[PDB]
């Protein structure tokens, strides 16, 4: 299935 | 107007928050080995920072987004009330990245949350990251090669590393990591008296002087451990007891 | 057993050698800009360290071949009757690489000449490297972006960096680099009394306080400079005047 | 808020 | 014994699927410019591949997640009675990454779904990926720098790229991309006769011979575009009309 | 105006030069394993290209210095009376680079020498580079892993690679590399007739069909080899007999 | 013991 | 002319 390899923290 | 002995005001009502991220096992697909003995480190760290007045907050095996989400909160609450901030990472790591349960996170995006612009209430206050992280392969001593770049991050930041490039980290399955063990022993005895970088220097020596016994393991002779720390601090740091 | 007061034995007949590699201009094809004001940095360091009792050796615009040859000699000479070793790099750099006149050398290769198996007479003694290195873009202030990875080198190594990643180095064409200036002022006033890392922490404060928000070069409003040091030392370090 | 910047497929 | 004229058996009852992923705009956080004209490309490709017997499927501005699910569905459905597989990507890209609306995906992740082991109905069958993707900065000609690495994908894979490193991609706001335009023209005239790689070589010539006026742009004079293709095909590929 | 039958003009009085840089062993400190069987490759290529009309120039274990000088010479000589250029590299490689006896060269600086700007007499003429290179570990089959980026080189450049990423190159200590053997067999039988990229496609099939299923060296069971070529040619390429 | 690890070609 | 872009020093 789907997998995130990198997360960011959004500004808005 | 210049003081060569100037100190960080540790006046505030609270010492501050000590964040600890304990990682014991990992996502099947990351194919990373368990880190037995990390819970001992977690508890050891928990007791010693509490005794120094920290509001200790532990999290075990959080997924990348859980971890990010959690640390982001701690960066967006007020620390105007506190002396400083502490964050500990106990996991595997590589280069600039540390491992959350299921994904890699860039250290720089973790420290960046607490820089002077994103976190006004810590501006001028010591921001201390402690990292026990390396590359994986009764009491057993596991040996792991240094992997995490021993980088710094920002003004008034202090990055403390369990081991530097070309050396090996060690973790006993019951007593925990050499770095952690030694760091916690220095904290117990000298934490509330010694300047904090001088204390880490004590840890440098204590760990570097650790040898093994030729017979415990055939594949671990002469794999010495030398921790290090990258200081960006601008003053002296003491943890004298608060009233 | 353990002594938190423990200190590097600094009573040898000589303090040791302070190498300085000064680089002002480079091979044309490298297209690296002139580092005007580095001579000011060089001579300021030469004497400050002389006052601390070092035998200072300056080399100007050496080529990679001469530099490696020279620095290999210094490493192969006996240091048994010396307190410690000092090596300074004033040049351009990138990631793991520093620039000599005509080519680039891995910094690890340089530092690596002074580690314990390779240099016995320095084992247990402070090995201090000072790096003023960045990326190329009437007293004028020039601004360079951080380039050189601020890593450690090994046991009893103290790596001192003019600027940290995400920050900017500054050099005035007459007065010299912000880092070197402040370091020298601190060496002059507190070198012979302060524990070296605490003196470096002073330099951190001084450089990070140099304002950058009201220039006469509008191309650098906001570009703060924050230095750092990565310590692998295991004892307190003082440069008390020798008797 | 959170946002993955790179996805993949496992299994 | 051995056939130097040997060709892919294209006598399956269906030609196969043509997967087109069209991306004209992006998540604000990606700061990626719009791609006006990409719809013209989509429509062009659609008809040229329909005429070649393909079952065309166009998906517009899908997010990474929906895109992956959707291509994984095509990868897992039977191609047993099909001649080959065609997948086209119209979007921004960088290094090994293409962009879906909100995140980047690795090309190898997309191609990997159709490799021998993972897709069985396509084994021994031509798998063709066409990538119009580069770095983001009345009819207008926009110029983007080559950014996507031009790599192969595996046995019986044909990787087609609009632009090679060091050259520039071009897209007209109304007519569409130079690469796509020229490809579709060749497809229309020679698509059902010429050997497909030789037809791509034609496209290499047509695109490489294109020029801007230098009368509407001063900021693009001399920026040539040369496509390329990485072949791992093992036989001749023709799209002769089917019964 | 446009002729799909268009072809590289191959009626000059000379076919052109075929450079072969053969490499068997390497400077000790590179710790690169020997490439036994490379001689069988070198001599195999020398005949097949001679029979096609090339002036073959072989060079064995040149140091990076000599190699650069030699290839720069060949690039500066007039090719006005030549049909095309051929350059062959038999050595270890990594990423964007190949290895000479003592050091590593960027393949782009090697191909760059024959680009329109630097080599006018080869403009519009085919420039073919053949690379048998990977990462090192009685007739014995040795199995290296793909290490060299299979990238194109520019307009009218044909880049041919022995293996693609995720696949393994094979070389027999007596009979030579799988890639070179098959290429030379197809050159001998079809070189003077088949269009060159269609002959290369044959080599793709032949190599990809070599069984790795019943190995005497079961370490390498299922380690398949698939070649590839990146094409930026703009015309058909035949090596018909001259005169 | 001196050793170049990478060579390039230049013009003037 | 030729130029080594990076020098190291070996311990034979």
């Amino acid at each position: 299935r789907l997998h995130c390899v990198e997360w960011t923290i959004l500004e808005r | 107007m210049f003081d060569p002995a100037e100190k960080y005001k540790m006046d505030h009502r609270r010492r501050g928050i000590a964040l600890i991220f304990n990682h014991e096992r990992f996502f099947w697909h990351l194919t990373l080995p368990e880190r037995r003995g990390t819970c001992a480190d977690r508890d050891n760290l928990t007791r010693r920072f509490s005794d120094l007045g920290f509001e200790v907050k532990c999290f075990n095996d959080l997924k990348a987004e859980e971890l990010l989400l959690k640390i982001h909160e701690v960066s967006t609450v007020s620390h105007a009330d506190a002396d400083c901030f502490v964050c500990v990472f106990l996991s595997h790591g590589e280069g600039n990245h540390i491992y959350a349960y299921d994904a890699k996170i860039e250290i720089q995006t973790l420290t960046g949350l607490f820089k002077g612009d994103k976190c006004h209430s810590l501006v001028g206050k010591p921001k201390i990251f402690i990292i026990q992280a390396a590359r994986g392969n009764t009491n057993i001593t596991e040996v792991d090669a240094a992997s995490v770049y021993t980088l710094p991050a920002g003004a008034d930041f202090l990055m403390c590393y369990s081991v530097a490039e070309g050396y090996y980290s060690h973790r006993e399955t019951v007593n925990g990591s050499w770095y952690i063990q030694d760091l916690c022993e220095m904290l117990g005895k000298y934490g509330s008296s010694l300047e904090f970088t001088e204390l880490l220097t004590l840890v440098n020596r204590k760990v570097s002087q650790r040898r093994v016994d030729f017979c415990k393991d055939p594949s671990a002779i002469g794999k010495k451990q030398v921790p290090c720390f990258a200081s960006m601090l601008t003053k002296k740091l003491h943890f004298f007891p608060k009233s």
